[PDB]
C-alpha cells in the first residue's frame, strides 16, 4: 500500500489547503524534475565541460542548443504528472475551494451565509457540508473540476504544440538532413553500450589480474574463464586520455569525412 | 502394486474379514429395507424364526457349496489318505461356516429380529395390567405393539420395557453364541494340531504345493489341448494356423468337415 | 517408497500402535452405535460387566491365536530348548495381551461402562432422600435413572453425584490397570533379560534368521511340488510344460489318467 | 486506471460546458492529429527539401500530392477520435445542452419555467433536475444524443466518399498503371527496413572499431562477432553524399528505365 | 540433528495427545478428598508411565543390564555410566517432563488438586460467606462450573489463584530441568577423559558401527539361512539382490559364544598401548 | 495449540501478578538463554581448556574476548524474547498493575475509592472492574502499556548502541586489519564443515574394518565401496594428538606467517 | 507477518506531556538503529577505523577523511530519511506527538463552547478517539489541521533531500579531478575486486581447510565439485600480516609514473 500513503489528502482549511496543495504536487514534481537531470548523462559531460577548462571561453551558443536538451528530455516526467493531478482535478478542488466567490455560486438561491463564507467553502472537499448546502457544494465541486480539466487539456495542447514546434526546427535549423542524424543517433547509442559493456569487462580483467598476485590464483567462474582467456590486458589508460573523452561533441568534421562522438575524434589520433 | 493386493488376497484372515463385513452390511442393509415386522397374532414367531435362520442356513450351504474341493473330498469318501481329507475338511469348513456365525451374530446384536420373533412369548401374569378375563386379546396386543403400534394406552411404557428385556436376552444369546463359536475355533484348532501327522510347517508347505501343480497341471492341460487341437488342423487342412500358410493348402471337400465332427 | 513401509511395518512398535489405535476406534463406534444401557433393576450389572469382560477375554483369544508360530510351540511343549520357547511364547504373548488391555483402558476412561455397571450397587443410605420403606422401589429408581430416565423429581442433582462418583472411580481403575500393567512388562522384560542365555544382540539375530529359514523354506518346499509337478506332467505327457512342445506328443489313454489320480 | 483519468466529466453549467466540451475532444483530436505528422517521414523530407535549397526554388503543384499524403494519412486520428466520441454522444449532449429551445420542447404540455431556462437546462447532463421534468431531461437527452449520432454517422459517411475519391483519382492521373504502383509502394517500404537494419550494423561496426582503438578490444556477444567479422567498416561516408539522398523524388525516369527511389538515382552515379 | 528432532516429534506427540485428553477424558469429580486423589493422579500417572516406556523402549538400557548381570560387581567406571545414565534420561526422562509441565501449564490438572486446601478466611473483596461445616464441600465443586451464580464471584478468584500457582509452578520445573541439563552437560564434559571432538567422534562411531552391525546381522542371517536350504534341497532359489550376497559372502561359519558375550556390555575405553579402541567390538578386532 | 497453552494469563491479584510477571517472562528468558549458551561451540573448549591446565596457567585477561563473544551470540533470544513482551505490553500491565498511584489518575472526577486500592487496581487487566470506573481502567492500561513500549523501544536502542559499540571497538582493539578477519572467519567455518565431513566417512570406514573382521565381510550400499575403496583406514590418532587441536586458540606467528588454528599449528609441526 | 507488524504498530498513549515522549521514541529509536545498521554494513566504515588504527599518529588531516566521511553517511543516512518520511506522510507519529499543543482559541468549525477547564489534557484524548461526542467536530478538526502540518513536513522534507542529493552529485563531479567518465569505470572495478577477492578468499580458505584436515585424519572428503578445488587452486602456505596489512585501508587515487591506480591493493600489485 504504498501509494495509499502517497494518496492525496485535502486539510479543509482556510489560507492553508492551497499551500498543501502546492507542495503534495510541486514537490513531487520536483523530485521528478530533478530525477530527470541526475540519470541524463548528457547533463554530466555539460558539468565536465566547464570543469576542465576552468575559464568559461566558450560563448553560450553551443551552450543553449544542447541545454534545452537536458531540460526536453527530462522535464517531460514532471509535465506527465502535473497533468495527471490535474486532470484528477483533486489538487485543484481543495486548492481553490477558499477563492470561489460568495456571490458566483448557481443553482440555488440566495441560501449562502456570509458569517464564515471562506470558512464554511474551505470544507467544500472534505464532504463536511451541512445537507442544507449540499447543492451548493456539488454546483462549486463540479465548477472547479472544471477549471482544473480544462487547464489539464490545455497544458496537454502546449506540450503538443511545442514538441511539434521544436521537431521543426531541430530538422530545419540543423545543417545535418536527419537521415544521417539518425544514423548519428544510432551511433551514439551503439558506442555507449558498447563502452559501458567493455568497461565491465576491463575493469574484472584488471581486478583478476590483482587478486591473482596477491593470493597466487584466481577464482573464476566457468563462463568467466573466457573472459580471461580472451581479453588480456598490460595496464591501465591513462588520465589524460581518459579526460579527451568526456564533454559536449559538436559536429566536428575532418579532412572531409564526419566524426560522431568525441571519443571517434581522439579515434583518428586527433 | 496389484501384486501386494493378490498377496493379501491370499491371505486366509483378510478374505474372512471382507466376507464378514460384507455379510453385515448386506443384513443390515435388508433389515433397513425388506423386514416390516409384519404384526400379526397368529403366526408371528414364524417370521421371526424364519428371518433367523434360513438365511443362516442358506450362507452356511453357499459356502460350504462354492469350495470347488469338497466335491472331489466327497467323491473320494464315496490311513493317511483319511487324515488329510480330514485337515482339508475342516479348513474349508472354517470358511464355510464364518459367514452364517457372522449373520447370527450381527443379527442378534442389532436385536430387532429377536425381538419381533419371541415376542408373544413375553410373560406378562407378573404385569397387573394385562387381566384380560378375555385371555385372547392380551396375545393380540402382545403381538400388536412390537411391531410398529404404539397404542398409547398406558401400556407403552410397559412395552418398553418387555421389548428391552427381550432386547437384553438377545444381545446375551449373540455374545453367548459368540463365545461357544470360539471355544469350538480353539477346540477344533486342538485336533488340527494333534490328530495332523504333518509337521506345521510341512502342512503349510503341502498345501502350496497342492495350489501350484493345480494350477499347474490345469495350464498343462489347457496347452495340451491347444496342441491337440493345433495337430488336427495341421493334419487336416495341411497347414500350421498362425505361421506362414503360403505354403500349401488343402482345399476340403465336402467328405472332409465331417471327420472333424468326431470330437 | 513401498519398502519403506514395509520396513516400518517390521517394526513392532509401530504395528502394536496400529493395533491400539484401531480396537480403539472399534469401541468408540461400538460404545456409540450399539448399547444403549438396559436399564432394568434386576440383572443390570450383568450387561455392563459382559460388555467390560467378553470383548477384552474375545480379543485375547485372537491374539494368542492368530499367531500361528504359538500352535508349533505349543506342540513341541505336548534346557536350551525350553528357554527358546519361554522367549518365544513371552514375545508373542505381548502382542497377543496388548489390545485387550488397550480395550480395557479405553472403556474404563470413557466410563460409560463401568457407569451403567455397578450402577444399582450405589451406597444410598447416606442420602437421606432415598428411605424408600419399601426397599424395593430404591433399587428400582437407582438402576432406572443412570440409563435415560431424567426423572425430574428433585433425583437428577442426586444421580449425576452418583454418576460423578462412579466416573471418578471409573478413570481410577483405568489408570491403576494401566500402573500394573506398565509394571508387569517391566518385570517381564527383566526376566526376558535375565533368564535368556542368548546375548541382547544373539536374540534379535536369531530371530533374523528364523524368520529368514522359514520363508526360504516355504519357498523351497513350493519350488519343490512345483518341480515333482512337471516331472510328472513330463513323465506322463511326454513333455516338459511352458517349452517347446512340437517334438512330441504321449496321446495317453483312458488307463493313463487314473495313475495321475494317486497323490 | 487511466480509463477514469481522460473520462469525459461534464460540467453541468451555463455558457461554462460546451467550452468544455470543445477542449475536451478538440484536444486531444489535436494531439492525435500532431503525433501522425511527426511521425511520419515523409513530412521530414519535405521539411529537408525546404532547408538546403534555401530559395524556394521546387513549385509547389508537384509538392502538393505528397503535402496532400502527411495529412491525408494523419487524419484518420482526429476521425478515428473525432467520429467515436460522436456516436458515443456524451461529448455532444453536455456541449449543446445549454441551447435547447424551451419554446420547441416536445413530449410534455407548456409547463417549462422560464424564470431561469439555461440554468436548467445546462443541468440535463448530470442528472441533477427535479423529477417533476424528467420526461423533458429524458426528451432532451435523447433529441440531443440523436443529433450527434446523425452527426457521427454523417462523418464516416463523408470520409467514405473522401477515400474513394481521392483513391480513384489518385490511380487515374498517375502516370503509371496501378500494377507498377505497388511494386513502387513494395519497394520504398521494403528499401527502408534494410535501410534501417544496416544503420545499426554500419553504425555498430564503427562503434566497435572506435572502443577497441581506445580500451585494446572490445566486449561482443556470440552474434555480435560475425558482424564485425563478415562486415568490416574503413571510414565514413562524406557528408554531401548524406545530402543525396534526403528528401522528395517524384518518378524521375533514367534512359527510358525507372527509378524508383531517390537513393536508386543515386546508385546510378 | 538427528537427536533434536527424535525428541522434538516425542514432545509434539504428548502435547498433542495432552490436548486430546483434556477434550475427551477428563471431568473432575466435585467430591471432597475425592478430586485431591483425582488431580495428583491425573499428572502422575502418566507421567510415571510414560517414563517407564522410555527406558523399555531404549536399547541401550539393557545394554547396562547385561553388563551388571555378568560382571556382578559394578567395575564400569564412572565416566561410561556417566554417559548411558545422562543418555537415556536425555532419550527417555524427556517425555514425562513435558507432560507434567503442560498439565500445570494448562492449570486444570492443578486447579482440582488444592482446591480442597483453599481458606474460606483467605479470600477477600467481600466478608468470607462459608458454613463451617460445608466449607470444604462447596469448594470442592467449583471447578465443574456448576457453582451458583451467587458464588460465582468467589469462584473465579479461587479458580484463577489456584490457575496461577499452576502457571508459576509449571514455569519454575521448567527453570529446574534448564538449569539441570545445562549442569549436566558441563559435568559430562569436564568429568570427561577425552576432549568434545573425541566424544563427537566416538559417539558418531557408535551410531556408525551399530547401524552397519544391524545391516549386516540381517544379510548374514539370509546367507547362513539359504546356505542351510541347500544342503537340505541341494539347490536354491533366490532373487537378483540376495544370490549376490551368497557369492558376495563367504559364509565364516558360527562365532564363539564368548566372543558375542564379548562384544556386550559396557565399554572399558582401555587404550591399546595408546591407540583408542573406541568400542568392546572395536577391541575385539584388534585384539584378534 | 502450543501458543494456547503458553498464552500469558494475568492472576488479578495484588503483590502476586507481579511475580507471575517476572516468572512467565524472566523463565523463557533464563531458558532461551541457555540454549544460547549450550549450542555455541565456543563455549566448550573454553571449558575443555581449563580442563587441560588444571592451574589456571593461562591469563584470564586474553581469555575475557571470547567470553564477551559467548555472552553476545547467545544474548539475542533473551533479548529477542524480552523486546517483544515489552512491545505487547501484556507482562508490564499485569506487572504493575496494582501499584498506580491513585492520587496522580487523571481523565476522571475523584469517584477511586481507597478502602482497598491494591485490590480493585490489581483486578484492572482482567476486566474485572466495576464499569463506572471503566474509563479509569482505559487510562490506567494506557499508561502503563506506555511505560512498556518506552522500556522496550529504549532497551532495542542499547542493544542497538552497544552492538555497534562493540563492533566499533573490536575492530579497533584487534592486533589483525578486518580483513585477516574476514579471512579467518571464512576459514574457521570451511573448517568445521570439512573436519566434521570427514568425520562421517572415518568412522564408516572404521566401522566397515571392524564388521568385516567379525563378520568375514560387510554389507554397503552403493557409494560404500567407494568410501572404502577411496579411503582406507591404516589404525586411529592418539588421545593427546587429538588434546593439541582442542581448546581456544589465539592468534600466533610461526616464521613470519600466521596460524588459523590449533588444528594449523598441529599441521604445521 | 501479521503478528509481527501487529507488534511495532503505533499505539498513542493520549496523555498529556507524556505521548510526545512516545512520539519522540517510536520514531527516533527506530531510525537510530536503523542509521547503526547502516553505519555497520558500510565496508567504507571499518578502513576508515582501520585507517586510524594502524597509523596511530592521525597522518591524514581533514579533507582526506571529509571526502570519505560524507560517503559513510550518504550511503547509510538514506535509511532513517525513508523511515522518518514515511512517518510523517503517515501522520499518526506527529498527531501523537502534538496533540497537547494546538491553541484552543486557533480552534474553529463551533463557537467558544470548547472548555477551559482542563484543555490540556482534552485536547491529548483527541487521537485515540476518546473524546466526548458533542466535541467530534472539534477532534476532527485537530485530526486534519496536524496531519496537514505532518504531511506538509512530509513533502518539505522529501524535496530538501532532493536538493541535497542534486546539490552533492553535481559539486562531487565538479571537484574531483577525475573525469566523470573515468569515475564510472573505478566504480566499476571496485565492485569487480571485491567480489572476486570474496569469491577467491573462500576458495583459499576451503583449500586451507582441506590441507590441514588431511595433515590429521589422514585423508579429505570431498564432494563432486570440491575435488576440483584441491587439484586447480592449490595452495602453498599462507599470507603475512604485513602483506594483509596494505591492503585494508582508505585509498584516495595515487597515480604512479602517469598511470592511475584505483585500489589500495592494485597499488600493491605494483610494489610501490
Amino acid at each position: 500500500e504504498l501509494f495509499s500513503v502517497v494518496a492525496f489528502h485535502c486539510p479543509c482549511s482556510p489560507a492553508r489547503n492551497y499551500l498543501y496543495g502546492l507542495a503534495a504536487i510541486g514537490v513531487p514534481a520536483l523530485v521528478l524534475f530533478i530525477i530527470g537531470i541526475i540519470l541524463n548523462n548528457h547533463t554530466w559531460n555539460l558539468v565536465a565541460e566547464c570543469q576542465h577548462r576552468r575559464t568559461k571561453n566558450c560563448s553560450a551558443a553551443p551552450t543553449f542548443l544542447l541545454l534545452s536538451s537536458i531540460l526536453g528530455r527530462a522535464a517531460v516526467a514532471p509535465v506527465t504528472w502535473s497533468v495527471i493531478s490535474l486532470l484528477r482535478g483533486e489538487a485543484y478542488v481543495c486548492a481553490l475551494s477558499e477563492f470561489v466567490d460568495p456571490s458566483s455560486l448557481t443553482a440555488r438561491e440566495e441560501h449562502f451565509p456570509s458569517a464564515h463564507a471562506t470558512e464554511i467553502l474551505a470544507r467544500f472537499p472534505c464532504k463536511e457540508n451541512p445537507d442544507n448546502l449540499s447543492d451548493f457544494r456539488e454546483e462549486v465541486s463540479r465548477r472547479l473540476r472544471y477549471e482544473s480539466q480544462l487547464f489539464g487539456w490545455l497544458l496537454i495542447g502546449v506540450v503538443a504544440i511545442l514538441v511539434f514546434l521544436t521537431k521543426c526546427l531541430k530538422h530545419y535549423c540543423s545543417p545535418l538532413s536527419y537521415r544521417q542524424e539518425a544514423y548519428w543517433a544510432q551511433y551514439r547509442a551503439n558506442e555507449d553500450q558498447l563502452f559501458q559493456r567493455t568497461a565491465e569487462v576491463h575493469s574484472r580483467v584488471l581486478a583478476a589480474n590483482n587478486v591473482r598476485r596477491f593470493f597466487g590464483f584466481v577464482a573464476l567462474n566457468k563462463d568467466d574463464e573466457e573472459l580471461i582467456a580472451n581479453f588480456p590486458v598490460e595496464g591501465t589508460q591513462p588520465r589524460p586520455q581518459w579526460n579527451a573523452i568526456t564533454g559536449v561533441y559538436l559536429y566536428r568534421e575532418n579532412q572531409g569525412l564526419p566524426l560522431y562522438s568525441r571519443l571517434h575524434k581522439w579515434a583518428q589520433g586527433l | 502394486l496389484n501384486n501386494i493386493v493378490s498377496s493379501l488376497q491370499r491371505n486366509g484372515i483378510f478374505i474372512n474379514s471382507l466376507i464378514a463385513a460384507l455379510t453385515i452390511g448386506g443384513q443390515q442393509l435388508f433389515s433397513s429395507s425388506t423386514f416390516s415386522c409384519p404384526c400379526q397374532v397368529g403366526k408371528n414367531f414364524y417370521y421371526g424364526s424364519a428371518f433367523l435362520v434360513i438365511p443362516a442356513l442358506i450362507l452356511l450351504v453357499a459356502g460350504f457349496a462354492l469350495r470347488s474341493q469338497m466335491w472331489t473330498i466327497t467323491g473320494e469318501y464315496c490311513p493317511l489318505e483319511c487324515k488329510l481329507a480330514c485337515l482339508r475338511f475342516f479348513s474349508i469348513t472354517g470358511r464355510a461356516v464364518i459367514a452364517p456365525l457372522t449373520w447370527l451374530a450381527v443379527t442378534l446384536l442389532t436385536g430387532t429380529y429377536y425381538e419381533c420373533a419371541a415376542s408373544e412369548f413375553a410373560s406378562v401374569d407378573h404385569y397387573p395390567m394385562f387381566d384380560n378375563v378375555s385371555a385372547s386379546k392380551r396375545e393380540e396386543i402382545l403381538a400388536g405393539f412390537p411391531c410398529c403400534r404404539s397404542a398409547p394406552s398406558d401400556v407403552i411404557l410397559v412395552r418398553d420395557e418387555i421389548a428391552l428385556l427381550h432386547r437384553y436376552q438377545s444381545q446375551m444369546l449373540g455374545w453367548i453364541l459368540i463365545t461357544l463359536a470360539t471355544i469350538a475355533a480353539l477346540v477344533s484348532c486342538c485336533v488340527a494340531k494333534c490328530c495332523s501327522p504333518l509337521t506345521s510347517l510341512q502342512h503349510c508347505y503341502w498345501t502350496s504345493h497342492l495350489q501350484n501343480e493345480r494350477e499347474l497341471f490345469e495350464q498343462a492341460a489347457e496347452q495340451h489341448s491347444r496342441l491337440l487341437m493345433m495337430h488336427r488342423i495341421k493334419k487336416l487342412f495341411g497347414f500350421i494356423p498362425g505361421s506362414e500358410d503360403v505354403k500349401h493348402i488343402r482345399i476340403p471337400s465336402c467328405q472332409d468337415w465331417k471327420d472333424i465332427s468326431v470330437p
